[PDB]
């Protein structure tokens, strides 16, 4: 691990010091449909004509990003994506621009969000979501070995790939930060106390956001849910959780310490940090080295008809893309 | 059931995130 990280962080810290731009153009992909959309962009399922791939394109209305406050978030999540580095990270291929749009091509991954099976199966065993949690622990430990934190985990932002392990999207909240940062995002339901207390708040967030997956993923609900954010954060700041029947005592206890409202006694942000999560009771049986290497049957592997397939995706309105004549934000967007 | 309070809530589909 020590000697993993260590490499790992002199080639993030070689492409952070030196990002890459301009590596490609729209007119060398082929736009085929919209997978997901939002506040300031889309995804689409596009095709790269000259090796004949697909990819998931990530674009971005600049003056969209503008309106909603979203610049720096925006350079932080291609900066951090052009030179991290991680088997459950999607790949960061090309990264572009044009007058009006920021466009993010990376690898697509057909097998769509753990959102969908989750919420059509109801709920996964424990084993099924332990497998699944251990590869974002491990995520966890690369991205904040190089000191990113991620502040966005939930169902929603992952994928299922083809060997059926997970793929951590959507980076528009990673940032590079060694202290305190006080900045509020994220989605209601994963909130850390911290956050919504408005007190300034580090790593530990993403800690407190595992804890609420893991939860969900095991409960087949969240931890905290109502119909108004406010309602949720009432209970998140609350440091009461009620727990299904059939979680196993490991479960209520591995997660009494994840959902800790105390960040000064939340398992993760502790003298042994991560440790005290691996070495945990409920992953007794996981073997991470395993895990990071794939090697670990997969507990269900989604079903693809082929490559440019998109039926494990929601559908949604088309719209044409279009580019201004001129340049609409150059000095904002400089440096993407 | 809690379940059923979850299915029955409005916040079951693809949460949004926040910011400002
Ligand atoms: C289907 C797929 N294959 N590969 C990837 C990589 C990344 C994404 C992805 C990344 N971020 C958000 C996503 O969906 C939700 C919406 N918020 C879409 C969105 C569009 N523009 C932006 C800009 C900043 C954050 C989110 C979004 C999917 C999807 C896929």
């Amino acid at each position: 691990v020590k000697e993993f990280l260590a490499k790992a962080k002199e080639d993030f810290l070689k492409k952070w010091e030196n990002p890459a731009q301009n590596t490609a153009h729209l007119d060398q992909f082929e736009r085929i449909k919209t997978l997901g959309t939002g506040s300031f962009g889309r995804v689409m399922l596009v095709k790269h004509m000259e090796t004949g791939n697909h990819y998931a394109m990530k674009i971005l209305d600049k003056q969209k990003v503008v309106k909603l406050k979203q610049i720096e978030h925006t350079l932080n999540e291609k900066r951090i994506l052009q030179a991290v580095n991680f088997p459950f990270l999607v790949k960061l291929e090309f990264s572009f621009k044009d007058n009006s749009n920021l466009y993010m091509v990376m690898e697509y991954v057909p097998g769509g969000e753990m959102f969908s099976h989750l919420r059509r199966i109801g709920r996964f065993s424990e084993p099924h979501a332990r497998f699944y949690a251990a590869q974002i622990v491990l995520t966890f430990e690369y991205l904040h070995s190089l000191d990113l934190i991620y502040r966005d985990l939930k169902p929603e932002n992952l994928l299922i790939d083809q060997q059926g392990y997970i793929q951590v999207t959507d980076f528009g909240f990673a940032k590079r930060v060694k202290g305190r940062t006080w900045t509020l995002c994220g989605t209601p339901e994963y909130l850390a106390p911290e956050i919504i207390l408005s007190k300034g708040y580090n790593k530990a967030v993403d800690w407190w956001a595992l804890g609420v997956l893991i939860y969900e993923m095991a409960a087949g609900y969240p931890p905290f849910f109502a119909d108004q954010p406010i309602q949720i954060y009432e209970k998140i700041v609350s440091g009461k959780v009620r727990f299904p029947s059939h979680f196993s005592s490991d479960l209520k206890d591995l997660l009494r310490n994840l959902l800790q409202v105390d960040l000064t006694k939340r398992f993760g942000n502790l003298k042994d940090g991560v440790n005290d999560i691996k070495n945990h009771k409920w992953f007794a049986t996981t073997d991470w080295i395993a895990i990071y290497q794939r090697k670990v049957e997969a507990p269900f592997i989604p079903k693809f008809k082929g490559p440019g397939d998109t039926s494990n995706f929601d559908d949604y309105e088309e719209e044409e893309i279009r580019v201004s004549i001129n340049e609409k934000c150059g000095k904002e967007f400089s440096e993407f | 059931t809690t379940y059923a309070d979850f299915i029955a809530s409005g916040r079951t589909g693809r949460r949004n995130a926040i910011h400002d």
